[PDB]
């Protein structure tokens, strides 16, 4: 039953490959359904053509700011933003999809994938999903990145939905 | 500004 959606990445137009994630809607439902609903495009904005705007080797690719495109802001299906479901699930490792925040009960749009264990994180990240598949490609989008988590070149979710 | 620190 667990929702499974996925991101068509591009490296500067140019299609890089497939990632797909399996959402635990089952725990985290209204995280899950917020991220699902974004990855679709059910409301009209969404993850579709929005970028990863920080990403740094060996920690995460952060996206979903699809108004802003720098952190700001970026909106989750609710208004603006929601509280934060709870910390059940915990950052073992890469693959790892999370909520990205700015202070408690501030979850939005914004998102990250983990590329290492961060479990620092726990408790600060509501965890609501994980790559499936295409870990390869979220790796090989991260080599676009860098300390401060600007970007060497323009990583894109070319396209994105629900396989399930 | 939203986004985890290391």
């Amino acid at each position: 039953v667990n929702p499974t959606v996925f991101f068509d990445i591009a490296v500067d137009g140019e299609p890089l490959g497939r990632v797909s994630f399996e959402l635990f809607a089952d725990k985290v439902p209204k995280t899950a359904e917020n991220f699902r609903a974004l990855s679709t495009g059910e409301k009209g904005f969404g993850y579709k053509g929005s970028c990863f705007h920080r990403i740094i080797p060996g920690f995460m690719c952060q996206g979903g700011d699809f108004t802003r495109h720098n952190g700001t802001g970026g909106k989750s299906i609710y208004g603006e933003k929601f509280e934060d479901e709870n910390f059940i699930l915990k950052h073992t490792g890469p693959g790892i999809l999370s909520m990205a925040n700015a202070g408690p009960n501030t979850n939005g749009s914004q998102f990250f994938i983990c590329t290492a264990k961060t479990e620092w994180l726990d408790g600060k990240h509501v965890v609501f999903g994980k790559v499936k598949e295409g870990m390869n490609i979220v790796e090989a989008m991260e080599r676009f990145g860098s300390r401060n988590g600007k970007t060497s070149k323009k990583i894109t979710i070319a396209d994105c939905g629900q396989l399930e | 500004h939203a986004g985890p620190i290391a």
